C-alpha cells in the first residue's frame, strides 16, 4: 500500500 | 498529497472534514462510532463526470482481470521519487480481492463510456476487526486508484462515496485502511523497514546506495546469508495445518490493539501457500506439533525508465507467530527462504514485535510511513507496535 525505499 | 504530519498540520480537508472520522487536531479519548447506522441507503450511483460510468468488475473473467491488472501496474502507487511503482500481479489480485464473502459489486470500476477504457478503481472485502475491547464486521478498502490522465479531477472522492453506499447497501458502516498519506486521523503510524537480499541490483536500480563508508565488496559480505535455514522442522503449509496454523494466529494476536479476527476458511485463504502470492512454512517439532509459522507475500515493482532493470522483486513480511522457536530465529529463516526464492529486498514494518528483530537482522529503515485508518470508529491511536494487522 505505500512504496518505501530505505531512508 | 502530504506525507509528514508536519505538511498535514498545514492543509485543509475539504472532503475528510464532510467524512465520519476525527479531526486531525483533535485527541480522542472515547470509544465508538463517529455517526450511527444509517437506517436508509441512497439507491441510487453517485454521479460521475460526463463520458463515465460505474463497472463492477467480474475479476472471473479473464479479460477484465487483466484490464485492473494493466490499469495498477500503470497508475498505481509509486514511491517519493516516481522510480518504482508497485506491480501486483494478476493472481495476487484474485488472491487479495476474492476472500472468503467477497462481493462482485464491491469491485467498483470507472470505465469511460466510448472506448470502455478503465481508468479508475476502488475495491472493499469483509473482515471481521477486534479493535480494543469490540469486535466490528468491517470493510478493508484497498486498490484505490485513478487514471494519470485523470487526476486531480475529484473522481477519487466519487470513488470513495460510491464503495462507502454500495458497503452501507450490505449493513456494514466502518472500515479499515491504510495510506502511505497522513489524513484525519491516523489510528497508528508504521514506518516500513528493508532488509537487502541482492544488494548488488539494489544499489544499480538506486532503490539503495553505498552507506558511507563502504565498498560493495563489504556490502555484499555484510547481507550474505546461510543457504539454508536453522530451525529444526520447518517445512512449508499443508492442508493439514489450517486447524493448528489458525490456532496459533488467534492466540498470538490477542496481545495486540487492532487485529483480524479470522475464521478458518479465511485462515486457509490468506496463509496456504499459492507461488508467486503468498508462502508459509511452519514449525513442526520433534513431538510432531507445530509450534510456530513464519509467512510473507509476493508484491514485485517496476523499475520505471531503467534499461536493463525492469523489475524489483519483494517480499513482505505477512504474520508470523512464534511460542516455541525465538521470533529472531524465525525471521532470520524468513530471510533466507526469500533469498532462495529469488527475492531482491524483504520488507518488513515496525509493527507487532518486528522492531525486537529489524535492526538485529540488519534492515535499514525506510522513508515510507504506512498510515492506519478506520472509518466511522472514534478510539484512541496506539503505538505500532500494538497493531496486529497486515493487508496487501
Ligand atoms: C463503510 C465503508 C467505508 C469505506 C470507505 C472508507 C474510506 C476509504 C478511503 C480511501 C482509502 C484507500 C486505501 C488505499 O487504497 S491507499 C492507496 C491509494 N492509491 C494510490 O495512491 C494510487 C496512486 N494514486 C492515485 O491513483 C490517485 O492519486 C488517487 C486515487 C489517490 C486519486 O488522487 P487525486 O490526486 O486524483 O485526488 P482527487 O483530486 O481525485 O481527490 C483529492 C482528495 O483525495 C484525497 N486522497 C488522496 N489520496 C488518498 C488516499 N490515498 N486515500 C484516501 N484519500 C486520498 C485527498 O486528500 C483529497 O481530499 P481532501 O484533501 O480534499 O480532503
Ligand atoms: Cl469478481
Amino acid at each position: 500500500x505505500c512504496f518505501s525505499k530505505p531512508r | 498529497p502530504a506525507k509528514t504530519m508536519e505538511e498535514a498540520s498545514k492543509r485543509s480537508y475539504q472532503f475528510w472534514d464532510t467524512q465520519p472520522v476525527p479531526k486531525l487536531g483533535e485527541v480522542v479519548n472515547t470509544h465508538g462510532p463517529v455517526e450511527p447506522d444509517k437506517d436508509n441507503i441512497r439507491q441510487e450511483p453517485y454521479t460521475l463526470p460526463q463520458g463515465f460510468t460505474w463497472d463492477a468488475l467480474d475479476l472471473g473473467d479473464r479479460g477484465v482481470l487483466k484490464e485492473l491488472y494493466t490499469l495498477l501496474n500503470e497508475n498505481y502507487v509509486e514511491d517519493d521519487d516516481n522510480m518504482f511503482r508497485f506491480d501486483y500481479s494478476p493472481e495476487f489480485l484474485l488472491w487479495a480481492l476474492r476472500p472468503p464473502g467477497w462481493l462482485p459489486q464491491w469491485h467498483c470500476g470507472v470505465r469511460v463510456v466510448s472506448s470502455r477504457k478503465l481508468v479508475g478503481f476502488i475495491s472493499a472485502i469483509p473482515a471481521n476487526i477486534h479493535i480494543y475491547d469490540t469486535e466490528k464486521k468491517m470493510v478493508e478498502i484497498n486498490f484505490l486508484c485513478v487514471h494519470k490522465k485523470l487526476r486531480s479531477k475529484r473522481v477519487a472522492p466519487v470513488l470513495i462515496r460510491e464503495i462507502t453506499r454500495r458497503v452501507h447497501l450490505e449493513g456494514i458502516f466502518q472500515a479499515v485502511y491504510t495510506a502511505g498519506v497522513v489524513l484525519p486521523k491516523p489510528v497508528g503510524t508504521c514506518r516500513y523497514w528493508h532488509r537487502s537480499l541482492n544488494p548488488r541490483k539494489l544499489i544499480e536500480v538506486k532503490f539503495s546506495h553505498l552507506s558511507r563508508n563502504m565498498t560493495m565488496q563489504r556490502t555484499m559480505k555484510l547481507y550474505r546469508l546461510p543457504e539454508t535455514p536453522k530451525t529444526a522442522g520447518l517445512r512449508p503449509m499443508e492442508t493439514k495445518d489450517i486447524p493448528v496454523v489458525h490456532q496459533l494466529l488467534t492466540r498470538y494476536l490477542k496481545q495486540f490493539h487492532l487485529t483480524p479476527v479470522m475464521s478458518q476458511e479465511e485462515v486457509e485463504h490468506w496463509f496456504y501457500p499459492q507461488e508467486n502470492i503468498i508462502d508459509t512454512f511452519v514449525v513442526e517439532n520433534a513431538n510432531g506439533e507445530v509450534t510456530d509459522f513464519l509467512s510473507f507475500y509476493t508484491l514485485p515493482s517496476t523499475i520505471m525508465n531503467h534499461p536493463t532493470h525492469k523489475s524489483l522483486k519483494a517480499a513482505y513480511s505477512f504474520y508470523n507467530v512464534h511460542t516455541q522457536t525465538p521470533l529472531l530465529d524465525l525471521m532470520s529463516d524468513a530471510l533466507v527462504l526469500a533469498k532462495m526464492k529469488g527475492f531482491d529486498v524483504f520488507n518488513a514494518l515496525d509493527l507487532m514485535e518486528n522492531k525486537t528483530f529489524l535492526e538485529k537482522l540488519k534492515f535499514g529503515i525506510g522513508d515510507g510511513n504506512l498510515q492506519y485508518y478506520l472509518y466511522n470508529w472514534k478510539c484512541p491511536s496506539m503505538g505500532a507496535e500494538k497493531v496486529g494487522l497486515v493487508l496487501q
